[PDB]
């Protein structure tokens, strides 16, 4: 069974720049080898087929070669639009082998972001249990740190953080962290806050919240 | 106006069945070969296995040459695939796609449909509205949450105004814990939309039957 190694498999670039995948095949499929994209919450689309052709209305930014077992897969030009994984499939034999993809992450400025603090929703608390919901919207780049304190002291169990795939729009990331309390620890204390710590400032966003408001 | 639509997806016993369907329209299905592949949640795309026009050749992926059963019913326009022996490694999306003529390469792939293989019971999610804080807020814009909470099996859809809002929407991806999932979506508006005028975020959990829609209003006595 054949396999097809792509590499690398993350690729930050910005817009505007050149950039070329490879796919190496464990042994010989012709010039059978054709490439897709997949952007996030889409199913793939054809780009290259025989290695070297391009479906039917495919920009011209697109191109692939390679004969044998080296194949190379090429945007002359990328757009922010190009967001997506690229990944590879040898169709010379069954089984038609996919390569394991490589993610593009596009370059854009720095953005901070913008938070925003929820108290547990009026319709929870008497389920018992107690969320509190820190948005941190359209921010670059990916990583940053959210630290939540009560009363004042940090708080570390019970968090639970979610990122977003890039926006093909803007290019950022949005990320949720959420507190789950109790109700009952919940309305034990009474400050609570949400700090943004993120690359573009020294100084941490922060948000909060007193229960008795 | 090539389509194909899966469908079938769903959660199933570890060790059990499933069928799933693809529906072919805008081109004469009989003329071409078809195919499946899946997506595992964070992995890459994996060929399962294909069939020409005719039935007469039909090839897996070794692993599941033994389980998965292809075959397709040319006077109904339909891919199927019978999932069989389903363990944990199989719980993903699932896609027919259609081979271009004289290639095989996948010319047009399916919106795919979801399987989860899994011992846990199906459970509603608990559907929350997150107003802004007390405090009449200051600014141009207003950022609202809709939270939800304690489903099984993925996936449940969230629009906002039954889709009629769309922009500065963010829905994060939900996370698991104790086969359960929580997720949430935040709508940012301006402050001359909201809270003068409705915002309603609109939960659907299929596999629970559940459609759960809440008015998001400020916070405070009413
Ligand atoms: C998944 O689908 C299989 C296959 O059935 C065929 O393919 C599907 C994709 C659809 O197009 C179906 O309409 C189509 O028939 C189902 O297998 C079928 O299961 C039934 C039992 O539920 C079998 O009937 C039995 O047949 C034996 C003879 O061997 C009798 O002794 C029994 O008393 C009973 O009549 C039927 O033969 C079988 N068909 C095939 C081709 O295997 C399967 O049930 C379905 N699974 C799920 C979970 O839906």
């Amino acid at each position: 069974s054949i396999v097809m190694t792509q590499t690398p498999k993350f690729l930050l670039v910005s817009a505007g720049d050149r950039i070329t995948i490879t796919c190496k095949a464990s042994q010989s499929v012709r010039n059978d080898v054709a490439w897709y994209q997949q952007k996030p919450g889409q199913s793939p689309k054809l780009l290259i087929y025989f290695a070297s052709n391009r479906y039917t209305g495919v920009p011209d930014r697109f191109t692939g070669s390679g004969s044998g077992t080296d194949f190379t897969f090429t945007i002359s030009t990328v757009q922010a639009e190009d967001l997506a994984v690229y990944f590879c499939q040898q169709g010379y034999t069954s089984p038609r082998t996919f390569g394991g993809g490589t993610k593009l992450e596009i370059k854009r400025a720095d953005a901070a972001p913008t938070v925003s603090i929820f108290p547990p929703s009026s319709e929870q608390l008497t389920s018992g249990g107690a969320s509190v919901v820190c948005f941190l919207n359209n921010f670059y780049p990916k990583d940053i740190n959210v630290k939540w304190k009560i009363d004042g002291s940090e708080r570390q169990n019970g968090v639970l953080n979610s990122w977003t795939d890039q926006d093909s729009k803007d290019s950022t990331y949005s990320m949720s962290s959420t507190l789950t309390l109790t109700k009952d620890e919940y309305e034990r204390h009474n400050s609570y806050t949400c700090e943004a710590t993120h690359k573009t400032s020294t100084s941490p966003i922060v948000k909060s919240f007193n229960r008795n408001e | 106006n090539v389509n194909l639509l899966e469908s079938g997806g769903g959660l199933v016993q570890p060790g059990g069945s499933l069928n799933l369907s693809c529906a072919a329209s805008g081109f004469d299905f009989s003329r071409y070969w078809m195919s499946w592949a899946r997506q595992a949640p964070g992995k890459g795309q994996e060929w399962i296995g294909e069939i020409n026009p005719g039935s007469s050749t039909i090839k897996y992926t070794p692993s599941l040459k033994d389980k998965f059963i292809i075959s397709r019913d040319n006077a109904k326009n339909t891919l199927y695939l019978q999932m069989s022996k389903v363990s944990s490694e199989d719980t993903a999306l699932y896609y027919c796609a259609r081979y271009g003529s004289y290639v095989y390469a996948m010319d047009y792939w399916g919106p795919g449909t979801s399987v989860t293989v899994s011992s846990a019971k199906t459970t509603a999610p608990s559907v929350y509205p997150l107003a802004p804080v007390c405090g009449a807020t200051t600014g141009s814009s207003v950022t609202l949450g809709c939270l939800v909470k304690g489903y099984f099996p993925e996936p449940v859809t969230l629009t906002w105004n039954s889709g009629s809002l769309s922009s500065g929407v963010h829905t994060f991806p939900a996370v698991l814990q104790s086969d359960l999932y929580t997720l949430s979506s935040s709508v940012t508006v301006t402050s001359s939309t909201w809270p003068s005028q409705s915002i309603t975020c609109n939960v659907a959990h299929p596999a629970s039957s559940t459609k759960v829609d809440k008015k998001i209003e400020p916070r405070g006595p009413t």
